[PDB]
């Protein structure tokens, strides 16, 4: 009979730890309090076109690169369904 | 209220209307992206989101077998302010349109 | 049990904490409730402390033969869960207050200072908003409690927080609560001088020893603490810490349980007065029916007004209240290791005290000096 | 038109079909008074429009721990009636 | 007004194909290209590129519904007035003394 | 909204996250995450009453052209936009930060 | 030991693990009082000894229309608390 | 014509043959109910369309690490069904 | 060592590295819970050990149409998780 | 033992638990003289024995219109004290 | 218009809805001289305005122990008549 061999890690989990996206900081929450009389302020909104502001448009020009003439056929791509099995909890609001 | 799916449908309609036969050209292309950003902004005005500031960003580029990543982390009021995006991609270029609608108090 | 019923109606008749199902329901409601303020955490902390006190009273009053081991470990685990969840909710409320107040990294407020004083928890928060290296003396307003932070901490984006809630704990007792000193991140390394105030309910007959909590070792330790100075007139303890953490003042656990004399005299048939004179104080205690009260304190022949005076309660809560106030005249089983005693036979003591209490309604009894010179099997006392 | 405001508590959804879930629950509350028929109306309409293997929980006092596929979870209140709509399968 | 940092919002992800000849992966690229060309050329052993079926076995989901038992809901009103108390007591004592007299005969 | 301050924050975040690293698409996603997370954290540490929208474009230097245009709509006296382009021998990084007053 | 009688209402199950659901509900009502925590305990326990996703609905007033795998539907009352437990995934 | 909205998550094609992947999947979802036959229809059609070295997976809960040809990768959702289409060789 | 039974469904190699695929899939199921990671681990190690030209896909609900090499095709179950692994380069 | 005869006026109840209400009222009047503590003692014993959703009104002059669960309404006389004990919740 | 003052002894409600309890009680005292009809008027007005399962206790001697929902409790005097109004269900 084939004995269940002890699993031997083979280095391909290291690239998974490289590829996994981890959030460095916790989600930051800010509360700002304003009086209700200042809500519904009169609106002074204006268009800012990309042609009107120099910083609104940034262009990287194209050039013929002779280094990138090696046409591989071989990109390794990983994908998944949107993560977490989502064992989520809902409760009715108890008075 | 800002509706991301309806905004995405309108953005997709404009992207399919304009970029269906559009190939890569660096001469006409900055004017094209400025026009696309202004036009998407103006059609989100014509949808009529009251008390909503509008942020529209368009990133288009050449297709040659390249590596591109587009993402955003933002800081808004999650109950009123919301966002959407669309991607067009043809034989010669790739286009990303990101819309962020922020309610004003 | 009936008194539990009565004061349960009087204080928390609406929430119903007495049943274990509703206690777990309380754990449940605190998990459901979010963004709890410090006042809400305090208002429910009264219920938490009532539940812990009731469980402790059950464990101390129900005999061990009637107490199942499952019941004992369940009540102890409930007490520990209540304490840990309560401290977690204080931490959550403190984080809510910090993110309410601090907001910006600099806040344009110079140096945020907040002092919150309660019966059980006293909080001091200071934020380094200016990041001024020349400002190293952090002194809270209206108090002498403060710190002397280094220049790196005076330039860093920190807040210094005080939360006032290997040491052989059989030899030393912890007094005055726990002062949690922390450096929190604001939303070459010299020791930091910390000046604290001793709790007024604690009488230190000697200089208190400053000890810090080794959390990895899970015990109190005397290392890492220097520049220890005590001002008894101002009740101020100044000491230098290498690393911040939980810090408490300790004294030797067995210092005032030894005493000189005693006298149990009847006031009525159903009432007696026990006067116990120690080296430091004369404690008069009145016993009537199932209640005992602290009649009087003579601190070195000076009358001392105590909060416990005038309040009748059952004997084991009376012992607990006197021990918490520092008037510990009730020895433990290990008290003979550190107290010079005239150890008698326990059976002789039990029979003698039973007949003592039987005759206490009409006979006054007094301490005999020949008790010390009679042997262990015999007891000598004065009667009238 | 019953004036029952949709109070969205938790919604791993997209916003158009958040409105569709609100509209279908509004039609289900108006047409049916038993919560099993309200859950029948919301789930079946989400079976035809957004593929089978949905699940709907309708009631005023229920606590759930449910596994849902992603972008297919909403739990909201229509008046005092709580509607839990998640998809698994 | 509560402002909260949002999550990862990826709008576009184009993996590269163009790897430089000066890059460290270029020789692995060239060997992979040669191996893929060799595979596309050779079909020697039996059906080398035989297309095969596979399917996960899961599901078979059927329908049964649940409705909770409805607690029947009833209004009720009472009369606690002392005059009604004494009149009721007089009524029951009167009927008790009325029924107690019929057993002697 | 100070455009120079926002540009300095964006440049610091880009240099802290990407650095002098070459192009690796397995790490492009993590670099994209870290740039905008650091930018958003520093903008909230500035703490001015602005909702912040920070977007990142990361582009392999293979000779293919890229650009970024933003046509937006606000109260132009108070709110602002700042787009910063950074590059190394192998990378392009275009980060746009929009602050919108409350 | 809370004397709450298990009243099986609808169950396409096998009889051995109907006792497992009753015992798991009896344990969950004893330790927990939130119905989603009871739904958390019953589903997670059923997740470790059967494997697929599972879904637990606990409450006193809810109506459901759910799609379950074969031999994987049970609904019962533990006293006045109704526990719905179906497997789908 | 089932109203399953084509949501493209990751694409490396042209619009001529992103749309071809959308319509062939829509034909394959309508014609076949088993995911292996849906993948059979998609790859067979694209083997005769863009050379016979494609690969297709049809399903709802899966993840892959695949190697793809230049301008020959796409991963999209046709409603709730996740479909990968990559050409290798 | 998670005792997940290896039920080999379609074996088309030698027995030695059928065992390696079972052993490799055991490694990824123990340190990871995401099927993309489980697909990434088996693919690249098989890239590292049996030429850099493999393909792996892992999930619970997925049915494919794939092209492989003779003596380079497996599809097996490690517990409930279905793992398909094939070389097409 | 006080010979307070129980007069039942309106009891939507069972017979065994009408007696439980009478006996619990008998110990409540004996232990407590204030009607708010009599209502406290009757309610909790009914809260503990059956369900923690009872309500008790004790007095000599009060007119109420309360909404009760069926088989959970009693209004009886114990001497000159009127006790309304109904369950709602 | 009788000048019957409203002193609020206990109130777990909001101010606009405590006032509605006072105004409805003033109307109920005016039309009805009988406390149950006063209690029937206040409760049924509160049933249609702030959902069902309200309870009204009106009288001149009553000691109560009742369970109420949060922000749904009042105990007040209108002249010499104490009126207790709480919601439960």
């Amino acid at each position: 009979p084939p004995v269940s061999k002890p699993w031997v890690s083979l280095g391909s989990e290291k690239e998974i730890e490289e590829e996994s996206v981890t959030e460095s900081t916790k989600q930051i929450t800010y509360m700002i309090s304003r009086k209700r009389s200042e809500f519904g302020a009169p609106i002074k909104f204006s268009d800012q076109n990309a042609s009107s502001v120099k910083d609104a448009y940034i262009e990287c020009t194209a050039y013929p690169d002779k280094n990138f003439t090696l046409k591989q056929l071989e990109k390794d791509v990983g994908m998944q369904v949107i993560p977490q099995i989502k064992d989520i909890s809902t409760q009715t609001k108890w008075t | 209220r800002f509706r991301p799916s309806v905004v995405k449908d309108c953005i997709h309609a404009v992207l399919k209307e304009e970029l269906a036969n559009a190939e890569y050209s660096p001469e006409e292309m900055p004017q094209l992206t400025k026009h696309l950003s202004e036009n998407i902004k103006d059609k989100l005005k014509e949808m009529g989101f009251d008390r909503y500031k509008m942020v529209v960003q368009v990133v288009i580029g050449e297709q040659r077998g390249e590596g591109v990543f587009m993402a955003s982390r933002c800081f808004w009021d999650a109950d009123t302010d919301n966002y959407t995006h669309d991607v067009f991609m043809n034989d010669s270029l790739f286009c990303v349109v990101a819309a962020f609608g922020c309610f004003y108090y | 049990l009936l008194s539990q019923w009565k004061h349960y109606i009087q204080c928390d008749g609406s929430p119903d904490p007495s049943v274990a199902q509703e206690m777990n329901t309380f754990i449940s409601l605190w998990k459901e409730k979010t963004n709890e303020t410090f006042e809400e955490v305090i208002e429910k902390s009264k219920v938490v402390l009532n539940l812990i006190e009731k469980l402790k009273f059950i464990l101390l009053e129900t005999p061990p033969c009637d107490l199942q081991d499952k019941n004992i470990i369940q009540y102890q685990e409930s007490i520990l869960q209540l304490q840990e969840l309560l401290h977690l909710k204080f931490g959550v409320a403190t984080e809510i207050l910090l993110k309410q107040a601090s907001t910006l990294a600099d806040l344009d407020s110079g140096n945020m200072e907040k002092v919150i004083k309660d019966e059980n928890v006293t909080l001091y928060v200071w934020a380094n908003l200016k990041k001024n290296p020349r400002h190293r003396s952090v002194r809270f307003s209206e108090t002498q409690i403060g710190f002397e932070i280094p220049r790196i901490l005076a330039t860093s984006d920190i807040a210094v927080r005080l939360l006032h809630t290997v040491v052989d704990l059989c030899q030393f007792t912890t007094l005055g609560g726990v002062y949690h000193l922390d450096i929190l991140e604001l939303p070459a390394f010299p020791p930091i001088e910390v000046t604290l105030e001793v709790h007024e309910n604690v009488i230190f007959f000697e200089d208190p020893v400053v000890v810090r909590w080794d959390a990895e070792g899970k015990h109190w330790r005397t290392d890492g603490i220097s520049n220890v100075s005590y001002k008894p007139k101002e009740r101020l303890v100044t000491f230098s810490l290498d690393t911040f953490g939980p810090v408490t003042l300790i004294q030797d656990a067995h210092i005032n349980m030894p005493y000189q004399s005693w006298e149990l005299r009847p006031l009525d048939v159903n009432k007696v007065l026990l006067t116990v004179t120690t080296v430091f104080t004369e404690i008069q205690i009145q016993i009537k029916e199932n209640l005992c009260m602290l009649s009087s304190i003579k601190l070195k022949d000076k009358k001392h007004i105590s909060i416990l005076e005038g309040t009748w309660m059952t004997p084991i809560p009376f012992i607990i209240a006197l021990k918490e106030a520092g008037l510990n005249i009730f020895p433990t089983r290990h008290s003979h290791f550190y107290v010079i005693i005239n150890n008698k036979v326990p059976l002789v003591e039990v029979k003698a005290y039973r007949q003592m209490a039987l005759l206490s309604s009409a006979f006054a009894f007094g301490w005999s000096k020949w008790n010390l010179l009679c042997n262990s099997t015999k007891v000598v006392f004065k009667v009238r | 038109m019953c004036d029952r405001k949709a109070v969205i508590k938790n919604a791993d959804m997209s916003e158009e079909m958040q409105q569709d879930s609100v509209e279908c629950a509004t039609q289900a509350l108006e047409k049916y008074n038993i919560e099993k028929d309200i859950a029948a109306h919301i789930k079946k309409e989400f079976d035809k429009k957004y593929n089978p293997t949905w699940h709907c929980i309708v009631g005023r006092n229920f606590g759930s721990y449910v596994t849902h596929e992603t972008k297919h979870f909403i739990y909201f209140y229509l008046g005092q009636v709580a509607i839990l709509l998640f998809k698994s399968g | 007004i509560i402002l909260t940092e949002t999550e990862t919002l990826r709008f576009f992800d184009l993996p590269t194909v163009m790897v430089s000849v000066e890059s460290e992966e270029a020789e692995k690229v060239t060997q992979r290209n040669k191996n893929y060309e060799v595979l596309c050329r050779n079909r020697l052993g039996n059906d080398l590129y035989v297309e095969r079926m596979m399917q996960t076995f899961n599901g078979a989901p059927k329908n049964k519904d649940v409705q909770c038992d409805k607690i029947i809901m009833e209004d009720k009103g009472i009369m606690s007035t002392a005059w009604d108390l004494y009149d009721s007591y007089n009524a029951m004592e009167l009927v008790s003394l009325s029924v107690k007299q019929s057993v002697v005969e | 909204f100070v455009v120079d301050e926002v540009s300095n924050i964006v440049k610091e975040a880009i240099e802290s996250a990407i650095g002098g690293n070459a192009y690796q698409h397995s790490k492009v996603n993590q670099w994209t995450t870290n740039v905008v997370e650091q930018t958003l954290s520093q903008l909230t540490k500035l703490g001015k009453p602005f909702k912040y929208i920070v977007t990142c474009v990361i582009m392999q230097k293979n000779g293919a052209g890229l650009h970024t245009a933003s046509s937006c709509f606000w109260d132009s006296s108070t709110d602002g936009s700042c787009t910063v382009r950074w590059e190394n021998k192998t990378m392009y990084c275009i980060v746009s930060a929009f602050g919108l007053s409350i």
